[PDB]
């Protein structure tokens, strides 16, 4: 069996799956600058850009 | 030719003020020996403003814009009082009954609501 650091090399002769997988990531990274921009609004005070 | 509540309901007319043609430039003459009443004020408000409250007691606060948000329920009419005629010929409205107040809710950036009574109470 594959050990546990070598788990995502089925992907290498899959080019349809590693497009899959291409494609979960980039959803991750764009959800988390939603999910990054969404807490910021909830926290940021706009009232002074002075100090 | 003249308006029913049946043209107006629902309109917004109802919370608006009357005008006066372009035409009316003239002058209304006062008699020193005659009494006087304002039968009817209204006042109608196009802008609200906030003033702002700053951290530093340096700085000049503004007045800012707000968004209304309680619709059009602002005007304050069917007011009337006595028109006095002063012995310097100037002339002073006392304020006696109407409609003459209206809790409005203004909304600054960023949603703070500010409630007022705005009102020419007395
Ligand atoms: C970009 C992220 C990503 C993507 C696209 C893949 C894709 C893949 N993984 Mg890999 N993997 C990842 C990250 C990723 N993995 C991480 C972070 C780990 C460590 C947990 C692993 C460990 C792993 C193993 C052991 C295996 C795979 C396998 C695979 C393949 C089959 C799917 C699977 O079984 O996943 C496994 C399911 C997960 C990894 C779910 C991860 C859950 C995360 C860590 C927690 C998320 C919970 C929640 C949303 C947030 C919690 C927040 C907290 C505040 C509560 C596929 C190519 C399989 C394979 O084909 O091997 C030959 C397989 O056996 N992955
Ligand atoms: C684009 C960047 C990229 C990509 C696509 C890959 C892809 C791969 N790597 Mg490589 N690698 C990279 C960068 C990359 N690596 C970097 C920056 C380092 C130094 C840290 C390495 C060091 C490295 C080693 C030593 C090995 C690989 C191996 C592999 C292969 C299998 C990986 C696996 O199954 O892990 C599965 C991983 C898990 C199940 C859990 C990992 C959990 C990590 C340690 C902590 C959590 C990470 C976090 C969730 C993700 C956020 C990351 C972000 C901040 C960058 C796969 C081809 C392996 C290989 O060659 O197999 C033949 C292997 O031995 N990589
Ligand atoms: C000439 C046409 C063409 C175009 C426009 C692209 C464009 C792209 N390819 Mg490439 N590729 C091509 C030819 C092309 N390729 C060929 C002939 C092969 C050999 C089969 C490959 C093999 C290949 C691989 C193995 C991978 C890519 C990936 C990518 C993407 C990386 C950027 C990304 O995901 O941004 C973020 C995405 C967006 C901003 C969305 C943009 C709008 C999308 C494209 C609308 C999709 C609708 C459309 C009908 C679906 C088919 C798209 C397809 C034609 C590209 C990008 C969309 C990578 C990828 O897909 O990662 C996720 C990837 O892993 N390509
Ligand atoms: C240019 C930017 C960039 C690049 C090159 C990468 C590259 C990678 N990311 Mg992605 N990521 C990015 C931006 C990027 N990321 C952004 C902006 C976000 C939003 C926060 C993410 C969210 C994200 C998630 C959720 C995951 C990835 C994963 C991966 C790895 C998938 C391939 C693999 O199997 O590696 C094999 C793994 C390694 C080679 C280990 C890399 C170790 C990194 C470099 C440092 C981590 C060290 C330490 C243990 C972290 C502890 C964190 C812990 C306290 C929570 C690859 C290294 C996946 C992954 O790691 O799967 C196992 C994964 O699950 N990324
Ligand atoms: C239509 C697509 C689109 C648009 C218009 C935006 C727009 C934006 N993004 Mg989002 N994003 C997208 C898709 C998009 N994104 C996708 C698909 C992902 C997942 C990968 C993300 C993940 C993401 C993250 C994690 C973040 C943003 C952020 C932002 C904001 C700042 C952008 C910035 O600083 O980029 C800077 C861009 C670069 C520096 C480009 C680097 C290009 C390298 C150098 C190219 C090198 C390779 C190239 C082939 C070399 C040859 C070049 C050739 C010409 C010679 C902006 C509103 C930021 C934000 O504010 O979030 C709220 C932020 O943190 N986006
Ligand atoms: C899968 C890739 C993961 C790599 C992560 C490495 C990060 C450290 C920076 C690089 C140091 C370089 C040393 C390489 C040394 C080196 O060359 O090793 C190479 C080795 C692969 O080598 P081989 O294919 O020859 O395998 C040898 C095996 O047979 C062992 O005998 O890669 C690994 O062992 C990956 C696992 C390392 C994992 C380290 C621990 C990570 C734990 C993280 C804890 C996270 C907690 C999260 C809390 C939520
Ligand atoms: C499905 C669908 C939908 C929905 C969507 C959504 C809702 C999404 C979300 C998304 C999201 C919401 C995402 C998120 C993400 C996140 C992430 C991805 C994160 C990550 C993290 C990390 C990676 C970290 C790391 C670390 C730590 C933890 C500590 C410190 C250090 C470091 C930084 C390393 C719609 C309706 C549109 C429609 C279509 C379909
Ligand atoms: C994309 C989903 C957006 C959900 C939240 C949109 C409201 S917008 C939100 O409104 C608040 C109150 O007016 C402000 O304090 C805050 O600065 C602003 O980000």
């Amino acid at each position: 069996g594959l050990p546990w650091y070598r788990v995502h090399t089925v992907l290498i002769n899959d080019p349809g799956r590693l497009i899959a997988a291409h494609l979960m990531h980039t959803a991750l990274v764009a959800g988390w600058a939603g999910s990054m921009a969404l807490y910021e609004l909830a926290t940021f005070d706009p009232s002074d850009p002075v100090l | 030719q003249t308006l029913t509540y049946d043209d107006i309901v629902g309109t917004g007319l109802a919370n608006k003020c009357p005008t006066l043609d372009d035409t009316a430039r003239g002058a209304y003459p006062i008699d020193s020996s005659q009494t006087y009443r304002i039968a009817r004020l209204c006042l109608q408000p196009t802008t609200f403003l906030v003033k702002e409250e700053p951290k530093n007691k340096r700085q000049e606060a503004e007045f800012v814009p707000t968004k209304l948000v309680t619709r059009e329920t602002t005007s304050l009419d069917q007011i009337q009082g006595e028109l006095k005629v002063n012995s310097d010929g100037s002339l002073t409205f006392v304020e006696e009954d109407g409609i003459d107040f209206q809790p409005v809710t203004v909304q600054m950036a960023g949603g703070e609501r500010i409630p007022l009574l705005f009102t020419v109470k007395n």
